[PDB]
């Protein structure tokens, strides 16, 4: 009679790697990083993003008229580009402070989008609907932005230009503008009949006195002028002040502004769906619990921590030995 | 530090038993063995628990990390952006390969504590019996029942109610 | 008769955190960690700090005349803001470059202030004292800054503007100057009587020639007109020259350099002392010498290093089981 | 790797031993015990304060960190500087949490093992007398002094001084 | 007879030091930290290093008639700046965003050097050899840069400038030029006889409308005006327009470039052999495959890791005890 | 975790010992000792080599890393990108060190317990024989040759063949 003492033995084929040795057989192990994912980019905590389709973020905010679908969207999770999206600035320029602009972006939950000031109101001295270029054409016709007004003069004369606005919506407003100028000294005179002109633009923490400048070059798009585009913040309380000669691209539409940090401008064309999840990549949706993650470094949400390892399998239990 | 137990002195491990990790198999006139030891084996679930645990809880959660953009005079900031990426990537990817080996091996020498310790400590109330053989065995001079294979269970052996008869057994021998 | 072998046993009650154990009972042990400071700020090696009080480093340097009482300070270890310091520019504008020179001033260590343009000789052309602001007002008087000065037209005519300065103190010299601009032509011309007008500053690797403008803008406390700020160190040896026409802030007092490094611009409330520590942060002052620190990531000297827990206690000893 | 002495097979600590970690407790004719060893604990004693040393020496002391200022229209570095910082905080916050529970761990077992080889140390040297019971206690077939329990606690015995009359007793029980 | 057990025995000296004592004595160890290196600078995998000398970056790329030995290079593994270099701009002035230019100098392997406007047929209105100033001299005679071309009139006329040039070699082309402006009035006039004057870049993504500006300063080699210098990249296709009236100094060589990255701007002045290595520091060469590394932190290649230790001996083996 | 067995009962070490780390001395009728033990070293070389390629294996190589340049109004970008470069190399020297002393510590460890368990390896296999003595050291009361020796050396001993006359040997002492 024996009271022979032994161990537990099992039948499983999970290996564990330690230091001494590799591919350790072990009865039980636990995992600690997640693979799997499903190739869909669902609603985070119930909002439904925001997927911009064929159009860029200047062109959303622009009011680009390719991009007119999404012209009533004022709630988003977070923004979604595609590959081919490449509708911004339909006539050709440069939009300055573009990235500053997407990193103010980055921290907005929702928008008011309203009449600064009113096309059939506020400009009884100039001609408001007889100036629009041709690079932005709509269905054959040629049409300009949905958000700026282009000025021309009207009947070879124009005033001296002075508007202001004052905020009184408790929130933050986001307001742009374009300054245009041609590459002839003619098409100057033509559009503007001022030799010199300038814009100016004044609120308490922002002033600059804008000058044209007239250069040949060559076209883009099929045309040879260039307009440039600027943005700018208000506060509660404090007023803008446009003062212009003849170049002004006056806005039209501004956007009052929402907190609530936590957005991104994430790249991909993965389909949308409508599920509910808490963490969200390029590549799809996460659903778990393991501290360690391996399907894309860039995540939306309470993700779990991106390495850069294809195998943590951890070891709780004895090494298995069949006898 | 490997103890010596496991793949050691005691060759191989058991398939028919089943409820626990560490356990004993009583060979007496009625029945067989194969019944685990619930005391030893509940230490150890418990310190592996409060290890993963802790593993779990040392590491947090990453929030919102989104990309950002450059135009073509901001070079410098571009890469020392992506230096700053990689760098902790590098680093955190080091500390978790390391700290699962490191892991692997402490708990597996654990397990082999454990078992040279149950070991030792039925040695130690079969005081001068028994003639330990081989890979873990006994063999009790004195013959006995079941109920003195569940006292050796239980950790109460009463040596000496079985000690004189024994001692004849084993100077008879 | 034995000789029953044991260890030894304690009535100690502080517990250490294990990897397979909570709450551990340890005979000895020690702490790594600190927690204690007091609510005061002292002087690091002798040398107190300076306290702008109610005063900002821009109204500072500039010489905003409710910062008088710190007309006279020269030497400091670090720069203490309190949460009630809001005196910096008091005509509204811009100082531009003000980060830059905050990082340029948290390396120096002393000033020498002295005369560039004496106020009585080195202006033989043009008013003096004549021009000066209601918004930067002092007890009902209108003053204007401590260290710039204002230049007015003397009876009707303004000649052109020239003057040079050269260095020979074998130190870097940090020269402020301004640049006013009004938001009417009338007022440009009430002033100056010059409807262009510019100021240029050039060294030898500094170099601008600056032009106003003049556009309408609402008022900040109560004036229209905007005025800009700038500031450049030069070298041992280079010379400055400014050439103006109808716009110059003329520099009045310089500052001499010194080096020595490891300054700061803490930022607290907490009361000012006279003791002597080697750790400064803006909660309080720090004595110890264990590896961790847990008060406050912002410190002045050599400090013991900053987490983000709240026990480090470490055994050095047996478990602790009573018998 | 728990060797199994502390809490184990010795149940558990002595209040009344006062000097030292680890120690005797001799109960001859005269007297009672309590005498601790100054030669393994001098061991100890060293070892761990070169290892509390090496832990301070490791870390080093930061220097003046003050804060920047942005304005804004530098969000991007404004963003850039906070991820540096946080994340530098807490790669320093794991690496000292981490640290101290596997340093706390392996002094444990330490402790564990100088009690274990103390033990040990004892039994090499009485080879065959005294007939070991219980929590780490001997019995010592032959009657002796003081002296000789000073001999054991120096670490020599000269066992064949006492080796008949021990075993004359040890065949006479 | 017995079979007594022991260990091995060693009479080897190399220490190891562990947690709980230092200076341990072991049989057997590894080392794991490298310390010597050859001082010299060999060529990287054949391709041997281009040393400037005498010479900066901007003084290598303008065409700095000191720097005419290194006239016939296009091809490098890294480039090699001296302690001695200093012949960056002869006529003084500032070369405008210097340190992004050798950021993307840092990823192009090789050139191809060409006349994109040949000296004696592209201007056949201006003279374009009696302009040359004698702060740049070459054995006391005056000469300009060997990449661009100073411009003056042709007997008191100056027609107004236009030139175009398209791109049609698939790489990308850096393009040069400058714009200079004298001190004083008097001297614009007699050089350009154009009260106000501009020039005008203009390409797709890059247009600017350069004024110039007159002020007195204090001389820098004896040459009171300046001059600014500027850069761009172009593309495979698009097309770039210079438009001059008084002020060019038009470019005379341009640059297709060629990708293969990782490359540096080292400075040291150790010495050039002709070995091939894998690793190159500023003090030498490395060979080697242990994984850390203590010469210094500024590597180019696959270089081991760098640390700030002095010794890293790992043992393999067991504590030399000899009996 | 000393096992007690390196410079512990077993006081010092083998010169005379060429091949291997771990070994016998026989002492017979004919001949001397010193042979070494080619199966429980080789465990130990391949354990050792796995060891430092792995550390070798989990740290990297770094690429080019040249330095950046900034002009007069970039301080803030210069100070930050010091302090990325000084906060790496401080967590990668930190990490460096501390791997190698811990490693240090577990590798002398390892064969502290090789060294041990050989010895239990031999105490197992001679059950009541050869009466232990000193550092690690037996005595045969059966006198045997050359063959027993190697037979000891194999892990094979056939202890029946030699148990009556030892046990005879054992009662007339
Ligand atoms: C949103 O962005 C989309 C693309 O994502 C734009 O649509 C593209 O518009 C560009 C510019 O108009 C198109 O590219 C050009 O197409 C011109 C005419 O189209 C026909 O010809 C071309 C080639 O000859 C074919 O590829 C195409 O299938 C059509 O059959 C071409 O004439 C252009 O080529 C050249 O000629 C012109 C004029 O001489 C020169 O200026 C050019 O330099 C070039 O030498 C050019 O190929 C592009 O094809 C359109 N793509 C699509 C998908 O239709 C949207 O218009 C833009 N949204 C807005 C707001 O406009
Ligand atoms: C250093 O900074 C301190 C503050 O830290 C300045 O002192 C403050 O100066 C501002 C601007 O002058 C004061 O705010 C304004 O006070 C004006 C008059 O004071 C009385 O009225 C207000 C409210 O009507 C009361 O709060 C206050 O107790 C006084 O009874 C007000 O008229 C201003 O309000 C409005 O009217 C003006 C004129 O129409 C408009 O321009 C404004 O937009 C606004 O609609 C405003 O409230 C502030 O009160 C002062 N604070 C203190 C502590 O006295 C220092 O002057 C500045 N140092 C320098 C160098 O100037
Ligand atoms: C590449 O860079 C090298 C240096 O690396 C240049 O060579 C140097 O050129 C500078 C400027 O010309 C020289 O410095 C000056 O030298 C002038 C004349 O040389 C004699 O006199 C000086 C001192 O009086 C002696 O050191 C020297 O040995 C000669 O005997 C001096 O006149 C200058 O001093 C002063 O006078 C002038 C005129 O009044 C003032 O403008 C100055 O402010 C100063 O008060 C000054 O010392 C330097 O000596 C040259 N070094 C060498 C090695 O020869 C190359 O010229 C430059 N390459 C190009 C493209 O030019
Ligand atoms: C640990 O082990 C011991 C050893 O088996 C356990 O003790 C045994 O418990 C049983 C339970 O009934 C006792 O049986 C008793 O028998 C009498 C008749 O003899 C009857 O009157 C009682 O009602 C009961 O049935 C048994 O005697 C006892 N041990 C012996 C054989 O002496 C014990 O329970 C285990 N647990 C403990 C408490 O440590
Ligand atoms: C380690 O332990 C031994 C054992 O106790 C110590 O040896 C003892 O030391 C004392 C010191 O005096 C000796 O006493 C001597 O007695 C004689 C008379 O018999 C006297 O002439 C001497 O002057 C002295 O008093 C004692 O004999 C001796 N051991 C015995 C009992 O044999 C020893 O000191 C300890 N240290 C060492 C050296 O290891
Ligand atoms: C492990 O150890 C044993 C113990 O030494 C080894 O066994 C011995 O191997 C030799 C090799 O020849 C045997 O010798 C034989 O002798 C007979 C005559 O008696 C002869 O006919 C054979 O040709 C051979 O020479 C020897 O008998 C044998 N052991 C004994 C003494 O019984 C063994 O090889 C080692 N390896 C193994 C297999 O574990
Ligand atoms: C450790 O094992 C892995 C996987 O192999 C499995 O586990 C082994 C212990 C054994 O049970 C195999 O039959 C199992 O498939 C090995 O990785 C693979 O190795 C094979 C060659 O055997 C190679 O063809 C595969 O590409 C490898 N796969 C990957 C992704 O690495 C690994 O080589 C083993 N390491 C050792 C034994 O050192
Ligand atoms: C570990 O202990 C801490 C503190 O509790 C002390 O130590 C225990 C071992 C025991 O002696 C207690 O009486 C001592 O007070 C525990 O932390 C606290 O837990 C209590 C609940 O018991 C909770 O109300 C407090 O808020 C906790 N305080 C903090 C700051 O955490 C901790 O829960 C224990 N961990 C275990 C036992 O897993
Ligand atoms: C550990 O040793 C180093 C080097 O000393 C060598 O190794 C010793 C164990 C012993 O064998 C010495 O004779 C060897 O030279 C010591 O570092 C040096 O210490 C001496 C003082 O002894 C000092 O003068 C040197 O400057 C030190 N060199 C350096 C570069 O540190 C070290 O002090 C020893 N550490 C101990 C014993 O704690
Ligand atoms: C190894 O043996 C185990 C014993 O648990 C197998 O697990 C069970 O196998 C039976 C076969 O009928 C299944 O019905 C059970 O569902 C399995 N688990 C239980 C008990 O629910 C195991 O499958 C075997 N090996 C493999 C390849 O997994
Ligand atoms: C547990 O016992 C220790 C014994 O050292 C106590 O420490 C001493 O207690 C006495 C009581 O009179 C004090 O006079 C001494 O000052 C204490 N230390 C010494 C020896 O200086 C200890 O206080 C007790 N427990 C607690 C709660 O600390
Ligand atoms: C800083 O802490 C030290 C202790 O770490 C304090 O100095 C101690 O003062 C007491 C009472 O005078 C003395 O008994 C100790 O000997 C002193 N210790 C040392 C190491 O000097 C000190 O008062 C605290 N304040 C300062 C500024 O030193
Ligand atoms: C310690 O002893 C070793 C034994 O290997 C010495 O190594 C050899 O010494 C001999 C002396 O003649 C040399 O010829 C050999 O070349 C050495 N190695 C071999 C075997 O090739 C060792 O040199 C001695 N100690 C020192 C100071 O190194
Ligand atoms: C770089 O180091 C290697 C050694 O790591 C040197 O190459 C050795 O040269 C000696 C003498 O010719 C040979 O005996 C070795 O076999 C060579 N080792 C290897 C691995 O090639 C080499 O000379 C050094 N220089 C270069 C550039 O390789």
């Amino acid at each position: 009679d024996t009271i022979c003492v032994g161990y537990h033995a099992n039948n499983s084929t999970d290996t564990v790697d330690t230091v001494l040795e590799k591919n350790v057989t072990v009865t039980h192990s636990v995992n600690l990083l997640e693979d799997s994912h499903n190739g869909k980019l669902c609603s985070l905590n119930g909002i439904a993003p925001l997927q911009l389709g064929k159009c860029n973020v200047a062109g959303w905010l622009l009011g680009n008229p390719e991009c007119d679908l999404l012209l009533t969207a004022n709630s988003w999770s977070y923004i979604i580009e595609t590959s081919n999206s490449e509708n911004g600035t339909c006539y050709p320029g440069e939009f300055i402070d573009y990235e500053e602009l997407r990193e103010q972006l980055s921290s907005v939950s929702s928008f008011e989008k309203f009449e600064i000031f009113p096309k059939a109101s506020s400009w009884p001295n100039h001609e408001t609907t007889k100036g629009v270029t041709a690079a932005c054409s709509y269905s054959g016709a040629s049409s300009f932005y949905r958000n700026l007004l282009w000025i021309t003069k009207k009947g070879t004369s124009y005033p001296k230009l002075s508007k202001s606005y004052t905020n009184n919506k408790g929130k933050e407003v986001l307001v742009l503008w374009g300054v245009h100028h041609p590459p002839s000294v003619s098409e100057q005179q033509s559009l503007y009949q001022n030799a010199d002109a300038y814009v100016s633009v004044g609120s308490s923490k922002y002033n600059r006195r804008f000058a044209p400048e007239i250069a040949a070059r060559p076209k883009v798009r099929g045309q040879a002028g260039r307009m440039n585009y600027y943005w700018t913040l208000l506060d509660q309380g404090d007023t803008i002040t446009f003062e212009a000669t003849g170049n002004l691209i006056a806005p039209w539409y501004a956007f009052a502004l929402n907190k609530g940090s936590d957005s991104g401008i994430i790249t991909s064309d993965a389909p949308v769906h409508n599920c509910d999840t808490r963490c969200q990549t390029p590549h799809g949706a996460l659903n778990s619990s393991l501290p360690f993650q391996n399907v894309h470094p860039i995540t939306i949400g309470e993700c779990p921590k991106y390495v850069k390892s294809t195998k943590l399998r951890m070891a709780t239990g004895l090494r298995n030995v069949p006898s | 530090g490997l103890f010596g137990a496991i793949a050691g002195f005691i060759e191989g491990g058991w398939t028919g038993m089943i409820d626990g990790w560490y356990g004993y198999h009583h060979q007496n006139e009625q029945g067989s063995g194969y019944a685990a030891d619930q005391k030893s084996t509940q230490n150890a679930i418990d310190g592996i628990t409060s290890k993963v645990n802790s593993v779990i809880e040392k590491m947090n959660t990453q929030f919102t990390a989104v990309g950002k953009e450059f135009n073509n005079l901001e070079r410098r900031i571009e890469n020392l952006n992506k230096k700053v990426d990689d760098g902790f990537l590098d680093v955190w990817t080091y500390n978790a390969e390391l700290l699962v080996l490191l892991e692997n091996e402490r708990t597996l020498d654990f397990h082999d504590s454990n078992v040279r310790n149950l070991y030792e400590k039925v040695k130690s109330q079969l005081r001068n019996n028994a003639k330990e053989i081989g890979n873990g065995c006994f063999e009790f001079y004195h013959k006995c029942d079941d109920e003195c294979m569940e006292s050796v269970k239980n950790g109460t052996y009463d040596y000496p109610k079985y000690s004189e008869e024994s001692k004849l057994n084993r100077e008879e021998i």
